[PDB]
């Protein structure tokens, strides 16, 4: 096998939400185990993005840590398609020196949503080797006159018909999907297109962005361009700041605003930024705004459905006896920590030149491998040579 | 075809002609005492005399104070210019917040100048000169033959103009712009007034804040060096405080000469209770200027800490020698029947078809968790009951939905 | 161009903005200019 | 006025500065790129010409200094193996340099007898390395 | 009729300091009513600051809110009048991102001294007839014409280059700087305005002497020459703001050209006031810097003004009485406000409505000033604005007390704010 | 000869074929288990399939985590990146700690890349241009001699490099680079004294193609294309002139950079070697810092991760008073698998010891390697092996060629440990 | 400002190189920080893991507290 870019990552094993056509969830399906509520919940939402004509709608997924709320997010990227803009952060990376967090996040909400413009172009060439400009092909034959020195460099292919732009047999369309982030990045400066590569746009002006939404609108009024609305990702956004809640608030209220998820797994905690106590983190006048899906802790028969997902996506065969322990581990650890101990006891099993995990391989890497819980208490155990206790 | 927002809905303040309010009028139900508030601030801002007037919409969240701010936008219409902020863009990393809340300001005072633009135009070019140029220009209604400046004789080679190539030149400016080159002899110009002599009225509106950024640099690729200020990132600069009074005393000049009208508009601050001590002190003098525009400021703050400073409780997280200098509306929670009144109005502006018993349902609802969240469950009601072959809502959908969401108090009493 | 304070800086100075204002072609004299013939009476050179 | 000076070394007590960085400055980018290009179909006339505007004047603005412009700006992207490493990656030709010094200050010529063609290259390398000239057959 | 940019503001009808030139304060004049011993305490210092003999002496205006420290600042700066550098900034202004507290302090210092320099240029200016053909080295003839004479120059190589780099032609008015050879092109030909226009801008022929001895004064301030020394093109600055801590030994040299040029009776030097409202916001560090920044000889008079009460100084858990250092308060005089009686609230409320236009009845005057009086001052001047709207929707050309109550009703005061949320508070978000 | 660091010692981790951990071996003694589960990790590494997987080394200090993370590097060897990182390098004053743990992230991911390079090498036999579109260059070398046209910006190059006639130059076509390396050898006899450097003509083709691979990260082709070095137009020549501060490099950018380095493995002109990211010292991080990370290492494309901490119950940085078992949130102490490392028993210390000494060229008598042991049970193993350097001093300032007690005791007096200092304290 | 981390690792391959072809010669200084106590955690951190490299000098460090 051949090592892409694209590698067997946390959540490659999800295809989408495994819904019916009535959005309800199959059991297992499209990588996705469970949680029917919540895929329930994101379907619909899915369906809110797809339709698109409700702008600046909030979803929240809350649960606890390894509930799946970062699959649901992932499973909803892959369902919605590479033509809708989804735009993934975490809240840290708001955290800018280029730029202030209301900038950053003004950044993630007009990455979000996209401009469709299609453009006819014209190109007829074909098979040519001649010099003046006479043109040949199995079914044409042509003459166009000139009168301008670009021929030089053409000389040593195909040409616009309108304009005579020279590049190295029918009209032919273009469809470019552009985000309003790209529009005024390429707008700000002369060749702004660079910063959307370096990141070095800091901060571009209200006037740029208030001129490039008129434009905008003006081109869907004109039929030049369609608003493909897409959705911004959050994930941990419990570690956005008070001020980014708050700018938040209403730059979901514009009409170009994407439709907001957000993920965190915590309870009643302090809101950055403020010694002030909410239910995730975030202020409740945000959460006035969100609708709220909650993932509920798998079952064991869900924990082993995963295991099983998660394994033949990582290609490793196991024996029922090993997916029992490694399901009754999960339930007593963690899911995280079994889908880790799943490669490492294939990686154990390689080594024995075994072809399928057993008991006893899981049962080496549990002994070789800690979770949280075992390592705290050996902590505890050796509390003074630990450093800052 | 274009998107519904939160305040789609709002498009005035509904209120009759002796100022009172409609108990529903133009998306608004209730709140008729704020309304009329917001509408005697309305012909304040549009009688343009007074400056550095502040109000504050303070009062729980969700009461409508950001709707009454894109109320009172709306009953101003486009022509005076409603700047929209959040406390929280103060915090730049280029300028300081004071740079940042008065160039909020300049761009809250808007500027329209009337303008008799001259162009010439035409199939052009038919002639180049015959000290002087002369350039025939002809446009199927008629042709005119003109003598141009020799300075407008370089722009021209500048553009590379060549005979039978349409073109802009402008009497005014002198700017020539060569539009085409209509292989006929790739544009040519229509012909409902083709003339060759084009002059109309025209009004371009700019704001204070456009002028002190066009002046805050040289205008870029004209000049020998001004070149290479293109190749800067624009960075947003403190722009001097005599640069504002000397584009002041020009636009004064020609407001006296009558072809620009000055047109004070609308500063909305929400999330006002996000500002620092520091922005606070300074809108204390930025609104003691006569040149400051109507600041509308929203809180839904308590009791809350003032930013900046860690110890000090004022009303509105606003401090109180702010307070002092702004006329305070309050608005109110609201019944059961106009949260169904809304929810009804938000389902119209949606295009949703909703049952009565859904519509009650869904005020219950409201009336249990707020408004908000039965406004939200809406679409996702009308998402199910199209999955389900219904084009209207009914109680079942409702159901389903708030079943399949929560709001912030039952996802708080999980958590708890 | 009129509000285009920063682009007069390279342009000319206060003295000669005063001198201008008070040196502008009066309405009058522009159409007595464009009314009346070319003054072509150069007495050409003399070297006396 | 203003004062300067040149005087000032860097850590060696020597030569001329240019010397110095010559010396010392060998690093390559890994990967060089040229900036990203933006691919649009009929690119607007006012950006195109604009655009041209904007590159013709930095021309002929930076044309007294072109030549300044580019010794600066100009990255690294060869490096070749030193002179020296020749005589150094061979103990023959470190003691053919000595051999040819001494025979240089005692007025003798010498002819080299190698089989090998290539290592004749390799010679006339490690000659050049000397400023010995020579005749090759 | 018209909107100007300036309009009625909070301070719009303080004309001045309404003070005799015993300097004893008129009960109202110059739009501006009680407050007598501050007003007599803000003329000493006027006549301080149009002496400009002492430097960097500081004045500190104290009082509660509402009792008029800006009225009298303001009126301050509008006795002072234009050409006296009058610089007003709040404290906040000084926390910048571009520079630090004590680099904005010093600008804000070297931006309240006014400098007046003086020149002679000797210039030539004139119509140029002719400039003929310099085909030899080159050498050519300039014939330039005022309305009186008209004379022909020899050229050398270098005028030969400016004049044909600039392309002046028969028919323009120069003027040509002898010191420096520098051709200015400001006009065309009065032989023309016949069928141009363009860029161009048309002058008659200059009249008189075609060489003129000329003295120019120029009028800038300490900040402006530093900023104008600080790098090649930094007046540029001047505009952007993008200054950047100019260099200590800059100004020191520019403090020293001053003053040569004081000497040799070149320049002038127009001592100001710089004023910072809000002085409560300076940091400790900033009311250090001014400590020491007033004892320059180029320091001007400094007015701040602050409504605390005995507070903890910004950057410190100190208390000291205005907010302000206790080293700093000995190094300025305190002026201090009276609050205002009932008579002195409704005067005021009558100037502000002569202000505003609007016409009020007297027992509307009773019920806004006993409103100011339990509420504050500036809640009454609004509420002139208020009622004279709510009049007008009614179709009356005076303002009742029916009105006062409508706008008194429509729009609350901190106090019944406070009191409405209190009863609501468990509604409104944090606290 | 090479200086001997703190970990010169670890060749490896001493693992036979089954993965077992022998007791000493690579220049590790001890931590076997641990050893073990690196060893599983190496394998994990190996078989290069699985992104974004993150191991924890936790134990107090001393016990080897740092030395555990180079064994893994050594077992990986040079091919393989390991990007070595401290939790302190993070907080930089031109970009954002997201950013450069993101680009730590794509320099721990290799590429090899095979590339044809064109090269023209020879002597300048002519250089005429033709109105500026061409240059026609004759180049000559011992093959013979070939005429070329040449695009206008490898002529102006040629202008920067001043080549003439005679001149022997190397010119890359990719990189539009062109060399100067000196005149030709026949031009030495012109003159007794000239300046400048003859060179002889090359001995190869004049158009030569190479197939030469290339070790590159994500990292260097994020990093040159955001602030892109090629191309002679004149606005980006212009913007070399800037000062190269680092930029927040795009989502973009590196989705664009992912689908060509896609391209190129199925071209076959690429293979990729995804490395290891070693963050020691990651208590350090802060809590925005570790919030990333929880997204960092669900990337399909991100690296193996080793994080190592010595902290008890560390209050997690950036959150004032939450105590985390490690310094690290619970949340990523779910991501992660724990290696913990124990302390080390007299035995392993000494054994320790004396790998230390023979690393370091140092002959310690019996005796004195027992003494040591023990001032390094009741100081600290760290201790220990620092005094055997001066004490190898003493005893060549005494004329012995070995470490005896009097040497060790000696030392021991001169210097202090931790625990000795804070008594005096 | 920041030297990258790739070029310093390019001059520490590179100087060894030059080492081993007997170009450069490696002369290990001292280092002295004086009030050692000025320096936060995050830099006490870094010098744990900056005196590993070979090419680290000798560190001497004086402070006064206790
Ligand atoms: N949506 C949720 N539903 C139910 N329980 C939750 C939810 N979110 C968090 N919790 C609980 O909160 C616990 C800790 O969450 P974390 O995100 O790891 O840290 P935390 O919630 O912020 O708690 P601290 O100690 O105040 S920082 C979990 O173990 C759950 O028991
Ligand atoms: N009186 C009203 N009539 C009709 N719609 C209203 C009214 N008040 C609020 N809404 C709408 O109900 C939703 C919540 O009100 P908002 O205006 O967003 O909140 P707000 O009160 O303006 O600001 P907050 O929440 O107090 S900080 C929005 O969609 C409003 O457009
Ligand atoms: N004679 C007067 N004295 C004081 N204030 C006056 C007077 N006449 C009118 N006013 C107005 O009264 C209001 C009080 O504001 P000022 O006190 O002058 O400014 P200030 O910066 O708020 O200083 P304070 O309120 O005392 S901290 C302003 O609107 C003034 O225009
Ligand atoms: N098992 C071991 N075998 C050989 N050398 C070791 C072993 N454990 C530690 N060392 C070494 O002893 C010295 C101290 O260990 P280090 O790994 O440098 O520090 P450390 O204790 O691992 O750092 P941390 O992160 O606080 S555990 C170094 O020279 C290591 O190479």
């Amino acid at each position: 096998d051949v090592t892409r870019i694209e590698r067997i990552g946390a959540h490659s094993h999800i295809r989408g939400l495994g819904l019916d056509d009535a959005l309800e969830p199959r059991q297992a399906s499209q990588g996705m185990v469970g949680q029917l509520a919540a895929r329930r919940a994101a379907g619909v939402v899915l369906e809110m993005i797809r339709e698109g004509k409700i702008a600046g709608r909030a979803v929240l997924i809350a649960g606890q840590p390894g509930t799946g709320k970062t699959a649901i997010a992932m499973g909803m990227a892959q369902a919605l398609g590479p033509d809708t803009p989804f735009t993934a952060i975490a809240g840290s990376e708001i955290f800018s020196l280029e730029m202030s967090k209301t900038e950053a996040l003004t950044q993630a909400f007009r990455r979000s949503i996209g401009v469709r413009i299609k453009e006819e172009t014209e190109i007829i060439e074909g098979e040519v080797v001649e010099i003046q400009l006479t043109l040949k092909t199995t079914e044409m034959e042509t003459i166009y006159d000139l009168g301008t020195k670009m021929i030089e460099s053409l000389t040593k292919i195909t040409i616009d018909k309108a304009t005579g732009k020279i590049s190295k047999q029918k009209r032919k369309e273009v469809v470019h999907t552009v985000s309003l982030h790209e529009i005024d990045v390429i707008n700000s400066r002369t060749q702004g297109f660079l910063a959307l590569f370096s990141g070095d746009t800091g901060e571009i002006k209200s006037e740029v962005r208030e001129q490039i939404n008129a434009k905008v609108a003006e081109w869907r009024e004109e039929g030049k361009a369609e608003i493909i609305p897409g959705v911004l990702f959050i994930d941990e956004v419990h570690m956005l700041d008070i001020e980014s809640f708050s700018f938040l608030n209403r730059a979901l209220e514009s009409d170009m605003a994407p439709v907001l998820i957000m993920a965190t797994n915590r309870g009643i905690t302090r809101i950055r930024g403020t010694s002030y106590q909410s239910p995730h983190g975030i202020p409740i006048d945000l959460l006035d705004r969100l609708l709220i899906v909650s993932t509920t802790p798998y079952s064991e028969k869900d924990t082993k459905q995963i295991l099983r997902i998660r394994c033949e996506e990582e290609d490793v065969e196991m024996s029922e006896d090993a997916y029992t322990v490694l399901t009754r581990i999960g339930l007593e650890t963690s899911l995280r920590y079994a889908i880790q101990l799943i490669t490492a006891a294939s990686l154990v099993c390689r080594k024995r030149k075994g072809t399928e995990v057993q008991v006893d391989d899981i049962k080496r890497v549990y002994s070789l491998f800690l979770d949280e819980s075992r390592s705290t208490q050996y902590m505890k155990e050796y509390q003074d040579a630990f450093l800052f206790n | 075809t274009q998107r519904i927002a939160s305040h789609s809905h709002v498009k005035g303040l509904g209120l009759d002609e002796s100022g009172l309010a409609k108990q529903a009028a133009s998306g608004l139900v209730g709140q008729e005492n704020a309304r009329e508030a917001c509408g005697v601030i309305v012909e304040l801002i549009k009688s343009k005399k007074m400056a550095g007037r502040a109000v504050l919409l303070a009062g729980p969240p969700g009461t409508g104070k950001t709707a009454l701010a894109l109320a009172i936008a709306q009953e101003l219409g486009s022509k005076v210019p409603f700047c929209p902020m959040v406390g929280s863009e103060v915090y730049s990393t280029e300028i300081k917040k004071t740079e940042v809340l008065m160039e909020n300001f300049r761009r809250a005072i808007g500027l329209r100048i009337k303008e008799t633009k001259e162009v010439y135009e035409g199939e052009v070019t038919e002639l180049t000169p015959c000290s002087h140029v002369i350039i025939g220009l002809k446009t199927a209604k008629g042709t005119k033959q003109l003598k141009l400046d020799p300075s407008i004789f370089e722009s021209l080679q500048k553009e590379r103009v060549e005979a039978g190539d349409v073109i802009y030149i402008e009497a005014n400016s002198g700017a020539v712009k060569r539009q085409g080159r209509c292989d006929t002899y790739e544009e040519y110009v229509p012909l409902p007034k083709g003339d060759v002599h084009k002059k109309k009225e025209i009004i371009q509106d700019v704001t204070l804040h456009d002028l002190d950024v066009a002046n805050a640099r040289p205008q870029g690729g004209q000049d020998i060096l001004s070149m290479m200020g293109q190749l800067m990132k624009p960075k947003k600069t403190e722009i001097t405080d005599k640069l504002r009074g000397e584009i002041n005393k020009v636009v004064n000049k020609y407001i006296d000469q009558g072809i620009a009208e000055l047109v004070p508009g609308v500063l909305f601050v929400d999330e006002v209770h996000m500002l620092d001590i520091e922005c606070f002190t300074y809108l204390h003098r930025a609104l003691e200027s006569s040149i400051a525009p109507i600041v509308i400021f929203a809180s839904n703050r308590g009791n809350c800490v003032i930013r900046g400073t860690e110890d000090i409780t004022s009303p509105h997280g606003i401090p109180l020698d702010l307070l002092d200098r702004v006329m305070i509306i309050r608005t109110m929670l609201y019944t059961p029947q106009e949260m169904k009144q809304i929810i009804k109005i938000r389902a119209q502006t949606e295009g949703i078809n909703i049952s009565e018993e859904a519509l009650n349902h869904l005020g219950e609802i409201g009336t249990k968790t707020t408004l908000r969240y039965s406004v939200q469950l809406l679409t996702p009601a009308n998402l199910l009951a199209k999955i389900n072959g219904k084009d209207s809502i009914e109680k079942e959908h409702v159901e389903e939905i708030s079943e399949l969401f929560y709001d912030a108090k039952s996802s708080a009493k999980i958590l708890a | 161009s009129m509000f285009d304070l920063i682009g007069l800086e390279n342009k000319i100075t206060r003295h000669e903005a005063e001198l201008l204002s008070k040196k502008k072609i009066p309405r009058k004299l522009m159409e007595e200019i464009s009314t009346s013939a070319a003054p072509a009476a150069r007495p050409a050179a003399a070297k006396l | 006025e203003s004062p300067s000076e040149l005087m000032l070394t860097l850590c060696r007590c020597g030569e001329s500065l240019q010397d110095v960085i010559d010396r010392v400055a060998f690093v390559i980018p890994p990967v060089v790129a040229a900036p990203p290009s933006l691919r649009v179909p009929r690119p607007p006339p006012l950006y195109s010409h604009r655009m041209r505007i904007l590159r013709q004047g930095l021309r002929e603005h930076a044309a007294p200094y072109f030549q300044q412009l580019r010794q600066t700006t100009a990255p690294r992207l060869l490096q070749f193996p030193e002179l020296r490493l020749v005589q150094f990656d061979s103990g023959k030709l470190e003691a053919l340099a000595i051999l040819l010094q001494k025979l240089k200050s005692e007025g003798r010529r010498v002819l080299i007898l190698s089989q090998m063609i290539l290592m004749l290259d390799i010679l006339e390398m490690f000659l050049n390395f000397h400023y010995l000239t020579y005749v090759r057959i």
